[PDB]
DNA sequence: GTGCACTACCACAAGCACCCAGGTGGATGTGGAGATA
RNA sequence: CCACAUCCACCU
DNA sequence: TATCTCCGGGTGCTTGTGGTAGTGCAC
């Protein structure tokens, strides 16, 4: 998802460059620039909420941190202050959660 | 030198702003990157705020700047507040008219409006810029004409709609068309030819009847402007007269320039007194604002701001972070933006005047000013793109959960403090705590430096500091000096959640080796501190004044009883209770022979021989005495304990011991406990009479013992008794060997068939459902009832088995004593945890048959996880709700302090002793706990003699008096006790000593100067976290319950009509009848024909406090609130006294609103006591009998807290914006009464030691007193 | 923080407990002398030395 | 003197600003396009 | 220098 | 061409608006 967001930004950039650009033999450089997609990927892998510091206290800690499921995320899905209705477990969690 | 007494807040004139600032900032250049010095005259200029190099830099912390805007602007607070203060001072609509005038292209115009545009005379209407731009200059139309073509209309032709000005040109309205060669100009004007000199020149605007030109020959006919064209020698007069033209905040200023408050006030009075309440509501709403400006000095002319103040640079600093990058507050960005926009506006106004661009720039500047003053009220200006975080404005600094008020009211940081994990301190005394030596050395560093400077450890303090800076220089002499320093000092220990007053406790530190803080076990309940890894903080008071305070009134040895009730908190804990129960228990096993012993005197030898064999045990259940009492008789307790030491008899053995005066058939354990009590205290007779050596020492027995010892002995003796009890409980719990194994969770066999029986019944109900005899709800109720009955049956069977078979079972022993566990937990361990609640709130149909002694099935564990998650979430949220409630109560009640001479209150409350309704119609005595919580520690209103004892008026009710009154009520002498209460106290700010009462941490009556309000609020709020709560919220914050119960307001009789649409209950009286409609769900509780009184609940349900107050009165609603609040706390087992609830209820309704006006408006509500003072001044002190007829108004806790005379507490409590705006409209000289304001200012607290009753107390020793008194008497000559 | 441990919080609940007692000078010095008043804290340090 | 419409008052619905416990430890993050040098 | 944001934990 | 610089959930409140009954004009 983050990669396709960066790809959409790059698509807007290349469309603008083509609109400004006049000639045609400019495919390598004058169309695509790596800055938007690379910036988006780096931002996702650095400052995202789900990309979080590894807990290497012991192998069990690392494994559990690797197999954790979060209802939270970017912010538009689930948020801290009010989540009382969804905190309770469900009858379908049997064997899955 | 003079002391601060009042704090006044008011508006600041532009003259005041210019007086504050030292020069003006013009450049939006904060600081150059290359030159770290300030760049120019901008936000950090050197000469505008003071020297940045070491006067110190502190001048830059206080010197302010200013920006002189070329265009006036209005404070966002006075235009966007919910009552728009500018919008209510003027006759302008707040929501749309004010802002469309204040931002958009709209015009308001006072002076001239006589011009006609299809609308009558204009006074202050709001009209769009288009129609005003038209009526400014008449009605103008322009028509280009092709060259070389001559039109048919000449220069002076009147034209109507439809006239052909040319073969292709036609106009649309009546006017005059001027022709050129090369265009057509259609004007709505009247043309007059003339041939003489002009009287009115070009530019002047004229009124009808005035001479235009040619003398009296030509005169004006309508309003408009005169234009003279000598080409045809004609004067044209348009129908647009001189009318003002103003826009933006400047326009508003003109309004505020021309508004006079006295005439507006008189007009408001005249137009408010006559009409009904509909108009007079808003009339008084704006009249209060007008009076606020009029009486407070500062005029509203400067209510909008011309010069914007600029905060000192250090209050908005730019700091290097790393590699030259600057971190800056949003204040600098907002100031830079405002400066740049103002400079652009000045330049644009200087160069040229393109009207539309100028207007856009004016709107932009106004938006920038508003964003600087407060961000978020209109749009959301943000930082540089890429970081969508809104800028932080002045309001964000002020308001918010983390704002200037909530960081200075608290003192968030302390110098001499530390924190560490806590461990048990069993070897410590109750007035001692274990402090690690490294943190103790660090905390007492200056004292240690002084002490080692006193001796020869170091030459000077610098040498001592460099000696102590590295731990490799530590020496035994340093440790000895540190021990000498802290010989008498005390430290304050604190737990992170400070729920009540006992969360802070003083202790005498003892140096220990380690990293953890050693804590006495007995204070494990005063703090909510176990030893599972929690940490506690330590603080070190410095001044000898504070040291004396901490050692006297905050030492843990002096705080043994609760402030919420009389129950002690230093009671023996779980392990001590277990040990004392084990030592003071009597065992009985079996009787195997003829128990008959009273009659036969030869039976002694026969039964001794039987005990020699296995016929009868030593603790045999004989008729009169056991063989143990016969075999062993001890002259003294020492002999019995020495025989126990030899293993002959256990501590749990019945035996005859000759005590000081009697022969007792008791156990050596009970005798040893009695001796422990007798040696802990000095005298033994009192110790013997304050114990009960005939029962096992359960936790209630220990609590009663501690309370009696505190009452009859004092402070030191109670502490020593507690220490001895703790030590012996530890020793005997250790030696007794209580262990828990899987076999200790004994499963009774009978419960087995119980399940079978239930199962059979279950099956029956099942088939009862398959025959159609029951519904789903009926079946669910039957299953729930059956399972909840068999659960109780299994619990009873389990406890009966434990009593009968294994008296010394660890689970049963812990359950009987107050050590740990509940019968429900013991059942879950050994019986069954049947019923489990569904997440929807209901309960599962299928129970859990197994227990933890057995193995739970996977499904049962998955079901119990539901309850586990529910409990976790409920804790994690109800804690927050309880904290919010506690903050509300503390802020509303913080002003109550007992400062008093005994008020002459001939008023009281009659506390009932009988429950008015436990059945439909019956009276029974209230529970002992409720009566104790209502009566203990009160002051009798008047003398009462109930059982031949004269309880004199003004006597504090001790526990013995409460017991005597309860016994008398049981006998049937009295039903209500008249006692003083805070609810009837006449003290100005607080309650008096008599009306408050007698319950404290001590027993003695309350000392004068104690802040009873805060301790009351803490006592109410502390159990909330361990708690229902929404009911408490809706009672404290007066609201309308959803399930409202209909009540009657006038006495009468009940006439019930059962119409199927809606039941009709009629309150019938002699001259009138009232009717009430009750729906199907309205389940009432009255019978037809019964007499009904005012306020009597016709239906079952919650009662709205407001209508109850309107019906019965203040006292009735106060009693209802107190009882309802106490009900929920009783339901949870919490023992909370009524004094605190009465304090909060009195603070809840301390407001009245007058009906017959005196010297003020009518429909306004303020303090009851102020109105009482005004009435006393008006009727008696001064001449003029003007009754200020008021009615009491009941408002919630939040509303009462917000509406207060002192603006500091209200601003710091809930909402800074509205409170500060209200306190700025009228200069609010905040008198420094109340503890919150003094905390804000940091001065001495009016309560406690700072009370003027004890604030100053001259102290002189005997010899100096004798010398000065000798001087006095020698001044008295001869 | 990294340089020195930093002071312990005193919040408002601790303030409420402290003024629930009669302690007024303790609160006065712990809000001004030991917390904020720079001249006060400097003078107190010098006097204690 | 009564039938009719009228206009001021009231219960109900909608838009809006404001609340949402205390304390501690640790970790990582804070620029991309235009314009002028 | 410690500002703010985000995340993970610990004690209630 | 390089570097620097510009490009929500819940509660109290207010207001509104059609509803509703007192009262003004016509039968
Ligand atoms: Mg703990
Ligand atoms: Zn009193």
């Amino acid at each position: 998802d983050q990669f396709r967001v960066g790809l959409a930004r790059l698509a807007r950039g290349v469309r603008e460059r083509m609109l400004m650009g006049s000639e045609d033999s400019l495919t390598p450089a004058k169309l695509v620039n790596s800055r938007p997609l690379e910036a988006a990927i780096r931002e996702f892998f650095s400052r995202s909420q789900l990309s979080q510091f590894k807990d290497e206290t012991n192998p069990l800690s690392s494994l559990r941190h690797k197999r954790r499921i979060s209802a939270l995320g970017p912010g538009g899905l689930t948020r801290e202050r009010a989540g009382f209705d969804v905190r309770d477990v469900h009858r379908t969690h049997y064997g899955r959660i | 030198k003079k002391e601060v007494r009042k704090v006044r807040i008011a508006l600041a004139s532009p003259e005041k702003i210019r007086s504050w600032s030292y020069g003006e900032v013009e450049k939006p250049e904060t600081i150059n990157y290359r030159t770290l010095k300030p760049e120019r005259d901008g936000l950090f200029d050197e000469r505008i705020f003071g020297p940045i190099k070491d006067t110190k830099s502190i001048v830059r912390r206080y010197r302010m700047g200013h920006i002189e805007l070329a265009t006036p602007a209005a404070h966002i607070w006075f235009v966007k507040d919910v009552p728009s203060k500018i919008g209510t001072l003027l006759d302008l609509s707040a929501t749309e008219l004010e802002q469309v005038l204040y931002f958009s292209k709209y015009i308001v115009l006072d002076p001239k409006g006589a011009i006609l545009n299809g609308v009558p005379v204009e006074k202050r209407q709001l009209l769009t810029d288009e129609e005003y731009r038209e009526l400014r200059y008449g009605k103008q139309e322009t028509y280009p004409l092709p060259p070389g073509v001559d039109a048919l209309v000449k220069d002076g032709e009147e034209v109507v709609k439809g006239q052909e000005l040319a073969p292709g040109v036609v106009s649309r309205l009546d006017g005059v068309a001027l022709y050129r060669f090369a265009s057509i100009l259609v004007v709505k004007a009247r043309v007059y030819p003339f041939e003489d000199d002009v009287e009115v020149s070009t530019g002047d605007r004229v009124a009808p009847g005035d001479v235009l030109a040619d003398g009296g020959k030509v005169k004006s006919d309508v309003y408009g402007r005169v234009e003279v064209d000598l080409v045809r020698n004609v004067v044209r007069v348009v129908e647009s007269y001189d009318i003002d033209a103003r826009m933006g905040a400047e326009a508003i200023q003109q309004l505020l320039k021309e508004l006079d408050l006295e005439a507006l006030e008189k007009e408001l009075l005249e137009e408010m007194k006559h009409p009904s309440r509909a108009r007079r509501a808003k009339a008084r709403k704006r009249l209060e604002v007008v009076r606020a400006f009029l009486d407070s000095g500062n005029r509203p002319e400067w209510m909008i701001l011309e010069a914007v103040p600029v905060l000192p640079p250090d209050l908005r600093p730019m700091v290097q972070v790393d590699g030259g990058r600057f971190a800056t507050s949003d204040l600098n960005d907002l100031y830079r933006r405002l400066i740049n926009r103002n400079n652009r506006l000045k330049k644009l106004l200087a160069q040229g005047a393109p009207e539309i661009i100028i207007r856009n720039e004016k709107r932009m500047l106004q938006e920038a000013v508003d964003a600087l003053l407060d961000n978020g009220r209109r749009g959301a200006p943000v930082t540089n793109p890429g970081s969508d975080r809104p800028l932080r404005s002045l309001t964000d600094i002020l308001s918010g959960k983390q704002g200037r008020f909530r960081q200075n009211l608290l003192g968030k940081r302390v110098d001499y403090s530390g924190r560490s994990v806590i461990v048990v301190g069993p070897q410590l005394k109750l007035h001692q705590c274990g402090l690690p030596k490294r943190m103790a050395l660090e905390l007492f560093k200056p004292f240690l430096l002084k002490k080692m400077e006193e001796k020869g450890i170091a030459p000077n303090v610098k040498a001592a500091r460099r000696m102590l800076e590295r731990q490799r220089d530590i020496k035994d002499e340093v440790w000895d000096a540190l021990e000498e320093v802290i010989h008498g000092k005390v430290v304050l220990l604190n737990r992170a959640p400070t729920l009540h007053r006992l969360g802070i406790q003083a202790f005498q530190p003892v140096l220990v080796e380690g990293q953890s803080i050693q804590l006495h076990p007995l204070v494990c309940e005063a703090f909510n501190a176990d030893f599972d890894g929690d940490q506690m903080a330590v603080h070190v008071p410095l001044s000898s004044f504070a040291q004396a305070e901490a050692r006297i009134q905050m030492l843990s040895a002096h705080n043994l009883l609760s402030p919420a009730s009389g129950e002690p908190l230093a009671k023996p804990s779980r392990d001590i209770i277990l040990g004392l129960y084990y030592i003071t228990q009597v065992r009985k096993e079996k009787k195997g022979a003829g128990l008959e012993f009273a009659t036969p005197e030869e039976a002694l030898a026969a039964h001794e021989r039987g005990e020699v064999a296995l016929n009868a045990p030593i603790k045999v259940a004989g008729r009169e005495t056991s063989v143990g009492r016969l075999k062993y008789v001890f002259a003294n307790p020492d002999e019995a304990l020495l025989a126990v030491a030899h293993g002959i008899v256990d501590l749990q053995d019945v035996v005859t011991v000759r005590y000081m005066g009697k022969r007792l058939e008791t156990s050596p354990g009970r005798i040893l406990f009695a001796r422990i009590v007798a040696e802990a205290v000095e005298d033994e007779k009192v110790a013997w009479e304050l114990i009960q050596l005939d029962v096992p020492q359960e936790k209630n027995s220990l609590k009663d013992l501690v309370y009696q010892a505190f009452l009859r002995l004092g402070m030191e003796k109670t502490a020593r008794l507690l220490d001895a009890l703790k030590y012996y409980g530890f020793t005997f719990s250790t030696t007794s060997g209580i262990t828990i194994g899987i076999d200790d969770a004994v499963i009774p066999e009978e419960k087995k068939q119980y399940l079978e029986e239930a199962d059979r019944k279950l099956l029956q109900i099942e088939q009862a459902y398959e025959m159609g005899f029951l519904t789903d709800r009926e079946r669910y109720d039957q299953i729930l009832q059956l399972w909840t009955e068999t659960t109780e049956k299994v619990t009873q069977a389990v406890f009966k088995n434990f009593e009968e078979n294994y008296p010394f079972n660890p689970l049963y022993v812990m359950a009987q004593s107050g050590a740990r566990g509940n019968p429900q937990q013991i059942r879950q361990l050994c019986g069954l945890r049947g019923l489990m609640q569904k997440p929807s709130g209901e309960t599962f149909e299928v129970p859990v048959r197994s227990s933890f002694r057995e193995g739970l099935t996977v499904l049962e564990y998955f079901i119990s996880s539901h309850g586990a998650r529910k409990g976790g979430a409920d804790t994690a949220l109800r804690t927050a709700d309880s904290g919010y409630l506690t903050r509300k109560l503390v802020d509303v009640t913080h002003e109550i302090v007992v400062r008093e001479a005994d008020c002459g209150t001939t008023n009281y409350i009659s506390v009932p002793l009988f429950q008015p309704d436990e059945v439909t119609r019956s009276l029974r005595l209230r529970k002992r706990a409720d009566i104790e919580a209502g009566l203990y520690g009160r002051v009798l209103a008047r003398e009462v003699e109930v059982l031949g004892v004269r309880l004199e008026e003004g006597r504090y009710l001790s526990m013995d008096d409460v017991h005597l009154l309860i016994k008398a009520a049981e006998a049937g002498e009295i039903q209500e006790v008249p006692v003083r209460s805070p609810l009837t106290c006449q003290t100005r700010y607080g309650v008096c000593q008599k009306c408050y009462g007698y319950d404290l941490s001590m027993a003695r009556p309350v000392s004068i100067g104690e802040a009873v309000g805060i301790v009351a609020a803490q006592s109410i709020g502390e159990p909330g976290t361990q708690l229902g709560l929404p009911r408490v919220i809706e009672l404290f914050e007066a609201r309308r319950p959803k399930a409202k119960a209909v009540i009657s307001e006038i006495d009468g009789v009940v006439r019930i009509e059962e119409t199927e649409e809606k039941l009709s209950v009629f309150v019938e009286s002699e001259g009138f009848s009232k009717e009430y409609k009750l729906p199907k769900e309205a389940r009432l509780l009255v019978k037809d024909g019964d007499y009904v009184e005012a306020g009597q609940p016709l239906t079952r349900g919650a009662i709205d406090p407001h209508q109850l107050l309107e019906a019965k009165g203040p006292e009735a609603v106060e009693r209802y609130l107190v009882e309802e609040i106490q009900k929920v706390y009783r339901a949870q087992g919490v023992k909370l006294h009524d004094k605190h609830i009465e304090i909060v209820v009195r603070q809840m309704m301390k407001y009245v609103e007058v009906t017959d006006p005196g010297d003020s408006r009518l429909l306004e509500g303020q303090v009851l006591e102020k109105w009482d003072v005004e009435a006393l001044n008006e009727r008696l002190i001064a001449e003029g009998k003007t009754p200020v007829a008021w009615k009491p108004l009941l408002m919630g806790v939040t509303k009462s807290a917000l509406s207060t005379k002192s603006w500091l507490s209200a601003a710091s409590f809930q909402n800074t914006t509205h409170v500060l705006t209200e306190a700025a409209i009228a200069g609010k000289k905040d008198e420094l009464i109340g503890l919150k304001e003094n905390v804000i200012l940091g001065r001495l607290i009016p309560a406690g030691t700072g009370s003027d009753f004890v604030r100053f107390t001259q102290v002189v020793d005997q010899k100096t007193l004798k010398a000065i008194e000798e001087a006095r008497k020698e001044a008295v000559e001869a | 923080g990294k340089a020195q441990f930093g002071g312990q919080r005193f919040g408002e609940m601790e303030v409420w407990a402290l003024e629930a007692y009669g302690a007024a000078h303790t609160l006065q010095e712990m809000l001004t002398l030991k917390s904020d008043d720079i001249e006060g804290r400097n003078a107190a340090y010098e006097a204690i030395i």
